[PDB]
């Protein structure tokens, strides 16, 4: 139902080591369809899912042309965010930026996004109005002055409600036989004595799409979050996703859970209990 | 496709 | 201001002995983004390993995986090594059928 198209730019400097690496991947939902790494013996735009080989060859030569552009651009404002935090020129920085639009259910922008961070630190974002920023300091204030003075937000808000939906829904149709199908989790609960008192129950979701997902344990109707080791979810590495959740329970006492796993791509929400 | 506001922090 | 890199080792398919199979190494939540990461076969580094391109998650910490084919077996024992600028040793996390 609901779509999201994001580009995301790294550019990191290594003193002593050659210019600073810029790569920009695109993605639509959980889905990578696009990479340029600075770093490739021959840079250019490369097609990273079977939809986007379509486009022609403009598409491929205007997008090589944009993150050239910005691989300069990227490598002139670490230079800059380096003098305005007073930095050594001996260290390593990162510079990273997100962007893109988000769709409802009826194809409509639900909303916009322009982030960009420092060291792994926030540094200045689009806010929702698309029309201000929010700096996280004395040094991103410089970047918004200099952002206002181009009239950057105006440029960006009309590519985000313009072109981002545009070729978001372009994709979302020429993509539509995996974009727009909904993998359900195949569940399962396995049981795995820990000691003669306790033993795990871990309740798997493998092969679903897209990555979000609901995984909880209940014990006698009752959410056990504290209690419940969940690890994050995992590329399988095929376009699914993989999970699980796992809580110690006293032996005998295994009928009093349920795993509960809600999905886009189940018919209904499922409620699995381990099957000796 | 990405968008062409490319300016120096 | 650094961020120690999350590992999860396991397998593409449910491992069964005997059937080609893909072996993940699954690295995120690190910051700065170097990284050094390898599939070991009995303790040996296994060449021709291939990963994704570098992306980031909402909390800018970046995420990888490495993969390789492989065909799990009762007595193969497999693993990751792991190093980053946060750890002053690698890290090696063994692969374990059940996680």
């Amino acid at each position: 139902g609901s779509h999201s198209m994001r580009y995301f730019y790294t550019a990191m400097s290594r003193p002593g080591r050659g210019e600073p690496r810029f790569i920009a991947v695109g993605y639509v939902d959980d889905t990578q369809f696009v990479r340029f790494d600075s770093d490739a013996a021959s840079p250019r735009t490369e097609p990273r899912a079977p939809w986007i080989e379509q486009e022609g060859p403009e598409y491929w030569d205007r997008n090589t042309q944009i993150f050239k552009t910005n691989t300069q651009t990227y490598r002139e404002s670490l230079r800059n965010l380096r003098g305005y935090y007073n930095q050594s020129e001996a260290g390593s920085h990162t510079l990273q930026s997100m962007y893109g639009c988000d769709l409802g259910p009826d194809g409509r922008l639900l909303r916009g996004h322009d982030q960009s961070a420092y060291d792994g630190k926030d540094y200045i974002a689009l806010n929702e109005d698309l029309s201000s920023w929010t700096a996280a300091d004395t040094a991103a204030q410089i970047t918004q002055r200099k952002w206002e003075a181009a009239r950057v937000a105006e440029q960006l808000r009309a590519y985000l409600e313009g072109l981002c939906v545009e070729w978001l829904r372009r994709y979302l149709e020429n993509g539509k036989e995996t974009l727009q199908r909904a993998d359900p989790p195949k569940t399962h609960v396995t049981h795995h004595p820990v000691s003669d008192h306790e033993a795990t129950l871990r309740c798997w979701a493998l092969g679903f799409y897209p990555a979000e997902i609901t995984l909880t344990w209940q014990r006698d109707g009752e959410d056990q979050t504290q209690d419940t080791e969940l690890v994050e979810t995992r590329p399988a590495g095929d376009r699914t996703f993989q999970k699980w959740a796992a809580v110690v329970v006293p032996s005998g006492e295994e009928q009093r859970y349920t795993c509960h796993v809600q999905h886009e791509g189940l018919p209904k929400p499922l409620t699995l209990r381990w099957e000796p | 496709n990405p968008d062409i506001v490319i300016y120096q922090y | 201001i650094q961020r120690t890199p999350k590992i999860q080792v396991y397998s593409r398919h449910p491992a069964e002995n005997g059937k080609s199979n893909f072996l993940n190494c699954y690295v995120s939540g690190f910051h700065p983004s170097d990284i050094e990461v390898d599939l070991l076969k009995n303790g040996e580094r296994i060449e021709k390993v291939e990963h994704s391109d570098l992306s980031f998650s909402k909390d800018w910490s970046f995420y990888l995986l490495y993969y390789t084919e492989f065909t799990p077996t009762e007595k193969d024992e497999y693993a990751c090594r792991v190093n980053h600028v946060t750890l002053s040793q690698p890290k090696i996390v063994k692969w374990d059928r059940d996680m």
